[PDB]
């Protein structure tokens, strides 16, 4: 139909025309992915750039503090009793009593003991008042360079053991008496030793240790003192007053009371308050029964005052530790979804390269 | 209990018995010698530049070993 | 032939240039599908690198930060408790005085207003809790990994508020020397008198003894002070038979004895030597003298003032510069990015549209 | 109407309808690559957002500790000296004896004696001994605030030096019914001008080397006639300070060099050696022995020690402690190539379409 | 000023008179006892390996505990 | 060896010859002062924001030096 054909030709003149048009937008289309893409592109390399030059080195220094403190914290803790020992030699100018548990930790002062030259008896003795032992020893510096310390430690050793020992109190008596000789005795070889200085002999149970050092022998016969004063066997140690006196003395069991003149004296208990008033003369009462002695105004514990608890409460310390965990595998559903869409933009190109056709 | 108390009134005077000694009359004396555990500084940029930790550690340490070898 | 070939013909020589025209398009898209593939995998490592890389180092640090804290907190919250087992280390479990950290001073008082004596007592107590830690004992009784128990041992005063007094002697010329030296304070009508140094602490015009090592005198020996060969009280004395001389120092100056061929003076700081002593017994106080010399020995009566030293410090500063993101430029940045391609889309839609 | 020519309008709708489709699917291309770059792009800013909300915040925190914590060692490594000073202080209710190394260290101490009022001859031998002199003075807390704190430092003067000393001991003696004498006066004797000085108190003395170090405030002075009771308890010229029992007694002094033993009466004393036991058996009398032969000595069934007892060596070793920093490193470099051919990619995609629209044409 | 001094030459002696006493003749014991502010150790894993600091500071107190336990 | 010993049977007694004295006779004072390093706290949120070590750290100390302003 001849004029059918030339509005064929028509449509068509005038389709190559739009369908450049169509390219022309479709170009500017792919200008505008480009920019898009090397802003993009440009902003993922600063992060980077971030990561590295900002980021990295600070989460470094960071990693080189914490060694740093981990290391002094250490020190601290793996040289605990190299450490200690120095502020006591620093403290002490160099020598120390008592030996600390710093200065000898039990397993090794129990070590020492039982290489001690003495017998299985003393050595068990040691081995059951650590304490004691501990109080009776020195502790001196001998050798130190930044890399070791070396100190002597100087145990005391026992000449004798398992003796009769005891200790004597004296009060006045009615012109006066008092006896002068107070103090520790303990059965030495065929004498008895007498320790005048209450700084020389601990005492722990039923249990006694001294220092024969500053020590008095005298002969069995001084114990005749006890019971006679003008004893023709041993000239007692006295010391005389021609005037009236009134004291107490307080002893391990009790406490004994010299109350002559004029002054007033009371053994009082901490339920029935007084309960024997004292006439002229020497009385002695026994912890058991009696509480507090009362010499004129002056007042006498017979017994330790029971007092009043205290209690320092603590609580737990806690340690908030939160991780800081990643979203790792939403993130890469998402690239494998963003792969998935670069593979099909190849496939809507293949496919129309191939209508071209470049076969690829 | 082994502890009593005799009081002789005689004697204005109480008596602690049955008490058992250990009078010292030598010395034992043993040398002990302690190391110590020394820290090797590793150096790096740390996060304070003006912050030595490791080292003002060993100074004052170094320090209190210098006092005492004055002692001697 | 009712159509004009010479339009269909030329219509392709047109035709085969927009053929080529839409082959550089596509590989332009195809250069730009690998770019992206490539860009993609570099933001894949990035994340990977933050998570299996940067994250974990990031964890571990905050877990030493973490044991540190708690270690430094450990010796904060106990640094009490830590003290106190110190100090029985040390004493073998068994101290004097009664530290700060055994008993501290609200604790003291405490206990001090408990105990079952006079409010005069109570009152002195707290006055002097200084002399009271020093005679008191702390005797570690229990002891546990997580509680630690211990007794304080804190004097009982029997008698207070009595004159006391300390005696000072030097010898006297045939020679004596009084041996009853020391201090002495009046209890219940007779004397208590301390001959250990070591017993007696004074503070003020306060003094405060442990009637334990004492001895009970008549009020008679005080009759010794002025006559020797008193009648009422024979005094404990000590003998010489040769010349002999020497020096006391007493608290309110010094006592000095110059027998024999031997040389004595009193000194002052301003003036030198301002006195001679000859053969007697002389006493000199040390509001005016300030030394005083028997023989080739010198003795102070006072104190002698010295140098003064001290030691400065520095404020020490902590330094913590933080790390802070440019947020806003960049969601700029990306805002834009979106922008691109949502005219990029505009751009195609436009295209499709004149397909059909 | 018709001919080949009809033919060759049917053939132009022929490619040109192709071409169409062409262009449809480079178009759909074109959109599946806008969506990647979209979802890319979101997970770029998710990307930032956890730098920036999660990750910076922390390690800002931990800047922080650090920080803190870096102080407070510092604290007390700055302190070292004021924060033993107030232990010292504390534990002994503020009043030390000896004087620390912490209340005063030694270029310190030299610098003080070096201005006390003494002769050269004393502030040398205080130089030398150090140690005594330490253990001779006090340390008295006078005032204390946050800032600042202070303390008097009281070292002792000595009012003479360099006179002969002597230590005396004693031990019983005995007729051979007996009586038996033992000299109560055994201590520290020292020269002081033209008597002699006596301390009687064994705390009162040290002692270093050749060199001794008395407090004359509880000593008793005595004529030089005193030392004729070394040799006759009966002088006529110094009653002599003695003790006095009606019954036999036997004992041990252990002295500085040696050791004396008195042995009377039915009790059986012996002086042996660490290598040949037992080399003596003393006899009714009074006997010394020196430290030099002798290693103990032994009184009936007690047993003196007159030398130090040698004993076991311990050793306490240690191991240096090692500090791991492992450091973080990122592969900048490669990264950087990657962008690079990212870029290169981008570049020749311009290059394509900048042809393209030359042949339609849109010079560039 | 209480605190006066009188000499007597007839008695080489010097007398400090005017302080006030205070004698002990007794003791009052109380019983003081002290909580520990413990550490719960957070498990997981540090910067360093080998370094358990909260261990090894338990485990130094806890020694230091034994050693006293030992005295008795 | 300047220290030797003589000991004479005649009075069971045995002297140490050869020591050279020291007799302390007075007292030195001198006044020994002594600044604090302290820390000026900087403020900001940590990783624990109960963890105030700065604060605790003075605390502690601002409490040891008012235990010994009392005893005064």
């Amino acid at each position: 139909a001849s004029g059918v054909a030339v509005s064929k030709v028509l449509h068509l003149e005038g389709e190559v025309n739009k369908i450049k048009s169509a390219l022309l937008s479709t170009n500017k289309a792919v200008v505008s992915l480009s920019n898009g893409v090397s802003v993009l592109t440009s902003k993922v390399l600063d992060l980077k750039n971030y990561i590295d030059k900002q980021l990295l080195p600070i989460v470094n220094k960071q990693s080189c503090s914490i060694s740093n403190i981990e290391t002094v914290i250490e020190f601290q803790q793996k040289n605990n009793r190299l450490l200690e020992i120095t502020r006591e030699f620093s403290v002490n100018a160099g020598v120390t009593t008592p030996v600390s548990t710093y200065m000898l930790t039990n397993s090794e002062l129990l070590s020492l003991i039982n290489d001690m030259p003495i017998t299985n008896d003393q050595k068990k003795l040691m081995s059951n008042n650590v304490q004691i032992v501990r109080q009776q020893s020195y502790s001196i510096m001998s050798i130190i360079k930044e890399e070791v310390l070396a100190y002597v430690v100087q145990l005391p050793l026992y000449g004798v053991i398992d003796t009769p020992c005891w200790k004597l109190h004296t009060s006045p008596l009615c012109i006066c008496l008092t006896r002068t000789d107070r103090g520790w005795y303990c059965d030495n070889a065929g004498s008895v030793s007498f320790f005048p200085q209450a700084e020389t002999c601990k005492v722990q149970s039923n249990r006694v240790f001294c220092d024969t050092m500053n020590s008095l022998t005298l002969p069995s016969e001084v114990n005749l003192c006890n019971v006679d004063i003008f004893n023709p066997k041993y000239d007692c140690k006295i010391m005389t007053s021609k005037t009236d006196v009134s004291s107490s003395v307080i002893t391990s069991l009790g406490a004994i009371v010299s109350c002559y003149g004029k002054t007033k004296c009371t053994a009082s208990n901490k339920n029935r308050g007084i309960i024997k008033t004292f006439s002229n003369g020497c009385d002695y009462v026994s912890n058991k029964g009696v509480d507090t002695v009362s010499v004129g105004n002056t007042l006498y514990y017979v017994n330790k005052q029971e007092g009043k608890s205290l209690y320092v409460k603590g609580e737990p310390i806690i340690n908030f530790y939160d991780p800081l965990v990643f979203p790792s595998d939403e993130f890469d559903a998402s690239i494998s979804q963003v792969n998935e869409k670069i593979n099909q933009s190849l496939a809507f190109i293949r496919k129309s390269d191939e209508l071209l056709g470049l076969e690829v | 209990q082994n502890i009593t108390e005799e009081f002789y009134q005689s004697t204005c005077s109480a008596v602690s018995k049955g008490y058992l000694s250990a009078l010292r009359t030598g010395w034992y004396t043993s040398v002990i010698t302690i190391e110590l555990s020394n820290i090797k500084e590793n150096k790096c940029n740390g996060t304070d530049a003006k912050v030595k930790l490791i080292k003002q550690e060993l100074d004052k340490y170094k320090n209190a070993v210098t006092e005492l070898q004055l002692l001697m």
